[PDB]
DNA sequence: ATCAATATCCACCTGCAGATACTACCAAAAGTGTATTTGGAAACTGCTCCATCAAAAGGCATGTTCAGCTGATTCAGCTGAACATGCCTTTTGATGGAGCAGTTTCCAAATACACTTTTGGTAGTATCTGCAGGTGGATATTGAT
DNA sequence: ATCAATATCCACCTGCAGATACTACCAAAAGTGTATTTGGAAACTGCTCCATCAAAAGGCATGTTCAGCTGAATCAGCTGAACATGCCTTTTGATGGAGCAGTTTCCAAATACACTTTTGGTAGTATCTGCAGGTGGATATTGAT
């Protein structure tokens, strides 16, 4: 059953999550159109970690990596170090 | 012989996820998600629990406030039902378009 | 031998404060008071959030503070939620809220 | 095996303090944690610049202060700088 | 007697003042403006007059930003008139509140 | 200096066709009437916080004169930072 | 005799982007290649706008580049447009733009 | 009459470079040079936090590298990464 | 209205994941006493440019008029919500091994310091030139018809 | 379509602002060279904690049905655009001093270095408990009628 990882993002959660930002009423094309965001959201983060595992000469992103990219991309997140 | 009406479930659900934190996305999925990105970055990735976690957190996070202004873009054209274009007006006001 | 912090009648490590500010660049030189009066600002802020957020683990019948009580502690408060306007509390969830126009007919 | 340092004792303190009775996850303790470097870094940041700005080599502070009232909204400026000139007082005096 | 269709001057001016990049607003009212403000935080305060220039550069450009995203607004919602509410809508979205 | 005139109510300077110049250059082709309060206002707010924060860069540097680079570093504090006048 | 600019064949000031780097208490020390490579991207930028902005100029019959052309250049160019996102050009003025629906007839 | 440094002379150059008969606004050259500073400040501030974060004292061209990696956009950091590499390959082997 | 299907509420119970407690420990900060280096207020004064006055250039305020936009009403049809569960993907837990992180080493490269030269700024007085803003004159756009 | 009122686009000109120029000079640069300090790569290696996978859990892909939303069609009322008109306010150019900003002296303060005292992170072993997750039954809510 062959299937892109990006559809592994299933109506139902992105369902979920459009039900805590308090959404009622959902057209059928926004399931695409989210997933198409939401890839947009992880590379411009995952560019900038790998870029400092890179930099740091590891093969592993830490939690740190990520932290530290969320910070320069204006998305400061608290409860993983820093 | 007992059906609930449309919108009854979805206000249900509102209040249910308005009021717990889990995350809404599966892990496994989201981590292959992850890994496939960063692929076209750079080959042989090993990723920290805490990192996929992390990146989690703040995809889920990003995405629900999201979807707050683009309820609210719905709202401003009268409508209550979300669609691309206030997807599209949320992100284009924000800077991101 | 007395602790800094003592003297300045602080919580907080006025010592630990001076180091990070020398190792950190942020200029050539250090005076005396900067690390007090960083340190005192970061208890106060420090117990404004931990009030809020007891007071939130109260209103939900909870002795212990959960991410999702510094959650509600900070985005109940306007100043607070200006301050960390661009900050993600992991595991927070978010304030309960629907537009009126969503709601059913009376 | 290399020392991690952290604020958590520190806001274990003041939670004490503030309510003696209520305690907290590791989870929020590690988001408090955040808290504070990153409001350390704000204002240290702000005041680095401020040096720069005024050509001079020491962070008093003066620098501190006017950091604080950039970065703090209103009346949390407000307490923050009370709190602030205080500590430093009481330091003064104090032998 | 002759009279162009309402809208007809309006692009016109679109298309001047978009080719253009002379300030709009008068310069001493919005001097007095800034001084008027500036002195509720702090009497007895000077201006180079740069620092006024750089004042209106800056809250022009802030201005004709805010407009072309709430005409997007607007749009949205189906109508070519700006009206408070688009602009609120802007700035919510925008995060200025 | 002998008397030093009130300043008061100037918002208004901020007249109704300079409010639709900058709709034009921001592509407005129609403007409702309650849009000039709204932008006054608008612009108010920016003003202040732009000003709010000039003024202290003037304060702690010990001067009477808010200086172009005061402005310029304020305005980069806030995110709208500005190229042409020292910075 | 030599300049570090023309030992690494450029116009723009090795010494001078030393020289910034250590007052800017970046950090404690600053290797030999930093200012070489910095000065270098400098250069590299400045001449990518230039040239951008040397092409609006020309397409304005003039030979002189005043601000609109700076503008016209970043502003035309995604790179450059994305780079200074979140700057403003004094005297740029804005990008010729009408949305569609505000054109007449059908 | 305090000396007031700017980058103008060098923009010049480059100027004379591309555009051979083309000059530039004393307005349009103030620009210019915020712009220089900004992008300046900009590497130097990456560069600055990337060392603290892997605890080195020292701003080598590795790290000014990653800051234009982190900050600039793909093409624009592809081609700036060639050419401070090759002005640094260049210093190595000029002496 | 009533009636019933189902969601929601509160109380009480219970095992353990996740909290607080603890002592060794030792190592690494932080504080204490001595000698050194350095920064920046205060005192003074040149001198830039800011505030504040009168004459000339044109943009603003106001009333009138009606074009066409907005927002109400209605309505057909399309489209997303709700629904039941076996079925297939995710979760939980079990186990080798990559690699990250701790440690020690030693040297290439960085800091420091001291003449030595070069250069980037300004200042004075001059000298050149792109183009903004005026004119008139030929062609597009617009709206009545 | 045709006519014509009005804007728009050229082209050509000319004063002069503001730009390029240049000659004198200099202080603060950058450069050069020699002495001394050390950061971090480099290399070995120990132990997390990460990928993998088998077994146990359980959320979702499915298609059918229709309530109720979205969007097209229509229209009246009235807002906001255009424009004419009278003239107030801003703009432009030329004359007084508050305060900025540049020099210098001088001590109050921060650096440095080495030393001696404690605090705070970990690990060890065990110690403790707040509450998520389950039960039961009473009551609210929603939807059919
Ligand atoms: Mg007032």
């Amino acid at each position: 059953v062959l299937r892109d990882n990006i559809q592994g993002i299933t109506k139902p959660a992105i369902r979920r999550l459009a039900r805590r930002g308090g959404v009622k009423r959902i057209s059928g094309l926004i399931y695409e159109e989210t997933r198409g965001v939401l890839k947009v959201f992880l590379e411009n983060v995952i560019r900038d970690a790998v870029t400092y595992t890179e930099h740091a000469k590891r093969k592993t992103v830490t939690a740190m990596d990520v932290v530290y990219a969320l910070k320069r991309q204006g998305r400061t997140l608290y409860g993983f170090g820093g | 012989p007992h059906r609930y009406r449309p919108g009854t479930v979805a206000l249900r659900e509102i209040r249910r996820y308005q009021k717990s934190t889990e995350l809404l996305i599966r892990k496994l999925p989201f981590q292959r998600l992850v890994r496939e990105i960063a692929q076209d970055f750079k080959t042989d990735l090993r990723f920290q629990s805490s990192a996929v976690m992390a990146l989690q957190e703040a995809s889920e996070a990003y995405l629900v406030a999201l979807f707050e202004d683009t309820n609210l873009c719905a709202i401003h054209a009268k409508r209550v039902t979300i669609m691309p274009k206030d997807i599209q007006l949320a992100r284009r006001i924000r800077g991101e378009r | 031998a007395k602790t800094r912090s003592s003297r300045a009648g602080l919580q907080f490590p006025v010592g630990r404060v001076h180091r990070l500010l020398r190792k950190g660049n942020y200029a050539e030189r250090v005076g005396a008071g900067a690390p007090v009066y960083l340190a005192a600002v970061l208890e106060y802020l420090t117990a404004e959030i931990l009030e809020l957020a007891g007071n939130a683990a109260r209103d939900n019948k909870k002795t212990r503070i959960i991410p999702r009580h510094l959650q509600l502690a900070v985005r109940n408060d306007e100043e607070l939620n200006k301050l960390l306007g661009r900050v993600t509390i992991a595991q927070g969830g978010v304030l309960p809220n629907i537009q009126s126009v969503l709601l059913p007919k009376k | 095996k290399t020392r991690k340092e952290s604020y958590a004792i520190y806001v274990y303190k003041v939670l004490k303090q503030v309510h003696p009775d209520t305690g907290i996850s590791s989870k929020a303790m590690s988001i408090m944690n955040s808290f504070v470097n990153d409001v350390f870094e704000r204002i240290a940041g702000e005041a680095s610049r401020l040096a720069h700005y005024n050509k001079r080599s020491t962070i008093t502070s003066r620098e501190i202060q006017t950091a604080v009232r950039l970065l703090l909204p209103g009346e949390l400026a407000k307490h923050a700088v009370s709190e602030g000139t205080k500590a430093v007082t009481k330091y003064t005096s104090a032998k």
